[PDB]
This record gives structure tokens, C-alpha cells and sequence, in this order.
């Protein structure tokens, strides 16, 4: 695996490291899932996302 | 905005109005509790200028508007180094009190220098304030929003007389009439990543707004991220 390609697989950030490449990481509010590429909020309301319901009617 | 769209309420929670001498002259976008990244050509002055968060319709009340007092504004340092070429357009603004987060009050979030060029070169943002609905015409009253492509940087560059230095960029249509306006400077131009928000510009200025061959022209962010966190740290 590398950066190149779809980004690592990672939900967020990338970074190449030997060979056998990829750790993803997350911004502040967000933790790595032990599933290792995709991004869990931490905290109540975390950055970036909308919490309204958006589908009202 | 010009040719935009209502936006829903909570639908972009990061988004703050900035009322002064003049209301709602300019928008910002939460950076976290106790700070707005705004345009510093927003805030050259700073009489009494109040942001109100939480905010969706100007003229009614929702119960979900927050209000602060400025207490410290921090124009980037290289801000007005050159006569108005709105160079290095970002400015931060501490508030006197911290906002109380909830759904209707969210941060943006803000990525590392690299990736927030990566994110802007996705090439497709979004934009929001309640600024000129026309140009030269009345301001918005609902929250307005509005998807802008990227524009490359040899077009921009000939759509204009004025200098566009490499700390902008340009988005838009090659055909007008959709386009961010006066009123909506300083607001968020951002890009979202698998359904988080990442701020990827500021809203800075423009030519008439919405006429065909001109376009939005707004700070990179990704130049000022380093800048943004250092400034913002809380304790
Ligand atoms: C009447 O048409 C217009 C003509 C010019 C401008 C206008 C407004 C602000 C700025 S900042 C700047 C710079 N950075 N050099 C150039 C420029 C041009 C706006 C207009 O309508 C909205
Ligand atoms: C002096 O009067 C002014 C009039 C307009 C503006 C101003 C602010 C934001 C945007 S976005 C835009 C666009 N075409 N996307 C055009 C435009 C123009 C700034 C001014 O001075 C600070
Ligand atoms: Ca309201």
C-alpha cells in the first residue's frame, strides 16, 4: 500500500512509512478506529459535520 | 451569495455573521470555541463588531443564535504590507466568552498544510453567507449557499487587471451568474471529505459579482493553517 492510491484506503490523512506503507491518521476530534484507516469522533460535536437532521420533511 | 440556495438550518454550523457599525458585513467560520477566522479586510476596525453563531435567518429568532463580543483581533502580520492587494486576507477574532457547542455551533474543521491543498484540489467547495443576493443589490436574509468549481490558475489570472499572488485562488463558473458576493467575505470556502468539512479558503473578493468571465476570488487557506493553530491554542 502507498499514499498514491486512493489515499492509503485512509478515511482522512496519510502518510507513507517502509514499504509495507500507510498509517492513517485523523484531525483533532477524531480517533483512529482499530480497524486502522477510518475515523470515529471522540467528543459530542466534532469538527467538520452536520448533527441537525438535515431530512425533515 | 449570487444564485444560490436557502441553506437549512444546522446545515453549515461552523458558518458565524459579523454585525458592527453595519450588520451582518461579513461572515467568519468557527475555528473552536473561543476563536472566528474571518478576512482581516473585514476587520480593520473593531468597534464594538459582535459575532452571532448559531444564526439562519437574520430577521427572525431561532433560539439556537449565539452572540459574542471581539475582545482580540489578529490580522495576518503581512496583511496591508502591500497597498490594497488584499494579500494574505485572513484575520482571527478571540471572543470575550466561549461558545457553548452543540449542532447548531460546530467548528470547521482545519488539516495540515498539505492536505488542505489536496482538499482545495479536489476542486469542488462550497460557500455560505448571507452577502449580495445581486450584484450592487440587497444582502440575504435566509442563509445562502452555493457549490463553486475551481478555476485554473491561468484562466483567473487573465480575468482580471488586478495581481491574483499565489496565497489565492479562483472559483466559479465560466458562464456567471452563480458566485459569492460582497457581504459574504470572510466566510468559510470548504470541502468535504467523506462527510467532515475541511476549511479550504476564505471568502475574499471580486470583480462584479456573478457576471460571466470574472470569478470568486478567496485566501488559501493551506498558506495560513500553521499560522490559524499556532494563534488558536486554548488552555
Ligand atoms: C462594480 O464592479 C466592481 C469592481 C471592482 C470591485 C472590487 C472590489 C474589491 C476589490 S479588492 C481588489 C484587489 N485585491 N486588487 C480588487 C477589488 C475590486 C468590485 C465590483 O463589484 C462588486
Ligand atoms: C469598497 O467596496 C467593496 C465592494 C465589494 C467588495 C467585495 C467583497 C467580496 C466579493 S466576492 C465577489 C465576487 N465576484 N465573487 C466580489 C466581491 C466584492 C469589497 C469592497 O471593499 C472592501
Ligand atoms: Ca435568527
Amino acid at each position: 500500500m502507498t499514499c498514491n492510491i486512493k489515499n492509503g484506503r485512509c478515511e482522512q490523512f496519510c502518510k507513507n512509512s517502509a514499504d509495507n506503507k500507510v498509517v492513517c491518521s485523523c484531525t483533532e476530534g477524531y480517533r483512529l478506529a482499530e480497524n486502522q484507516k477510518s475515523c470515529e469522533p471522540a467528543v459530542p460535536f466534532p469538527c467538520g459535520r452536520v448533527s441537525v437532521s438535515q431530512t425533515s420533511k | 451569495v449570487v444564485g444560490g440556495e436557502d441553506a437549512k438550518p444546522g446545515q453549515f454550523p461552523w458558518q458565524v455573521v459579523l454585525n458592527g457599525k453595519v450588520d451582518a458585513f461579513c461572515g467568519g467560520s468557527i475555528v473552536n470555541e473561543k476563536w472566528i477566522v474571518t478576512a482581516a479586510h473585514c476587520v480593520e476596525t473593531g468597534v464594538k463588531i459582535t459575532v452571532v453563531a448559531g444564526e439562519h435567518n437574520i430577521e427572525e429568532t431561532e433560539h439556537t443564535e449565539q452572540k459574542r463580543n471581539v475582545i482580540r483581533i489578529i490580522p495576518h502580520h503581512n496583511y496591508n504590507a502591500a497597498i490594497n492587494k488584499y494579500n494574505h486576507d485572513i484575520a482571527l477574532l478571540e471572543l470575550d466568552e466561549p461558545l457553548v457547542l452543540n449542532s447548531y455551533v460546530t467548528p470547521i474543521c482545519i488539516a495540515d498544510k498539505e492536505y488542505t491543498n489536496i482538499f482545495l484540489k479536489f476542486g469542488s467547495g462550497y460557500v455560505s453567507g448571507w452577502g449580495r443576493v445581486f450584484h450592487k443589490g440587497r444582502s440575504a436574509l435566509v442563509l445562502q449557499y452555493l457549490r463553486v468549481p475551481l478555476v485554473d490558475r491561468a484562466t483567473c489570472l487573465r480575468s482580471t487587471k488586478f495581481t491574483i499572488y499565489n496565497n489565492m485562488f479562483c472559483a466559479g463558473f465560466h458562464e456567471g451568474g452563480r458566485d459569492s458576493c460582497q457581504g459574504d467575505s470572510g466566510g468559510p470556502h470548504v470541502t468535504e471529505v467523506e462527510g467532515t468539512s475541511f476549511l479550504t479558503g476564505i471568502i475574499s473578493w471580486g470583480e462584479e459579482c456573478a457576471m460571466k468571465g470574472k470569478y470568486g476570488i478567496y485566501t488559501k487557506v493551506s498558506r495560513y493553517v500553521n499560522w490559524i493553530k499556532e494563534k488558536t491554542k486554548l488552555t
